[PDB]
């Protein structure tokens, strides 16, 4: 059965030490299999993005790391998801302390 | 030098009768082994009789004794050691 993507369950504020390495991941379902994107900004993050940015995805969870976070990586980051039956959002606030 | 929290295993959605006990089984990895919490609504748990965290190794569980309609909701789990911070959100769902 077609079913569109679903976003599980998204943590809606993370914070990290500047400096250091954050982790965020996030499981979903839909059926194709959803072409999954990660933005700030209104941007679209890409692998290997400034050296530190990295994603994971599987066919049901995708794996954002940021490397040596830096300040100006603070913001509100979403989680799209889509496939031909429909789509998904949902944000997290990533916080830099401090 | 050590390394950062990561998930072995990731917490899936629990559905669960309203009565029955629940679970959210994850399994966190790192160096040092991280310091993990879970927090709903974004306040910290606290153990109690009807929530419990079994914690062996790298295994980590939210265990609820007896699922209840108002334990429904997002889980957010926490792990935190000296190289960074790794989150995980999960729900649970209780049916009548």
């Amino acid at each position: 059965p077609g079913i569109p993507p679903k976003i599980e369950a998204l943590p809606s504020d993370i914070s990290i030490d500047e400096g250091k390495v954050l982790t965020v991941a996030c499981a979903f379902t839909g059926e194709p299999t959803p072409e999954v994107t990660w933005s700030c900004g209104g941007r679209k993050i890409h692998s290997q993005e400034q050296g530190r940015f990295h994603i994971e995805n599987t066919d049901d969870l995708t794996t954002l790391i940021i490397m040596d976070v830096q300040k100006q990586d603070g913001g509100l980051y979403t989680l799209s998801l889509g496939n031909e039956f429909g789509s998904d959002s949902a944000t997290v606030n990533i916080h830099i302390r401090s | 030098q050590g390394s950062p929290p990561c998930f072995l295993r990731f917490p899936r959605p629990v559905r669960v009768v309203s009565g029955a006990e629940a679970e959210l089984k994850c399994v966190v990895l790192g160096e040092p082994p991280p310091v993990v919490v879970w927090e709903k609504g974004g306040q910290q748990l606290a153990a109690s009789e009807r929530l419990s965290f079994p914690a062996d190794g790298a295994e980590h569980g939210l265990l609820l004794t007896a699922a209840l309609p108002t334990d429904a909701g997002v889980y957010v789990c926490r792990a935190r050691n000296a190289a960074g911070e790794a989150y995980a959100a999960a729900a649970v769902t209780v049916l009548e």
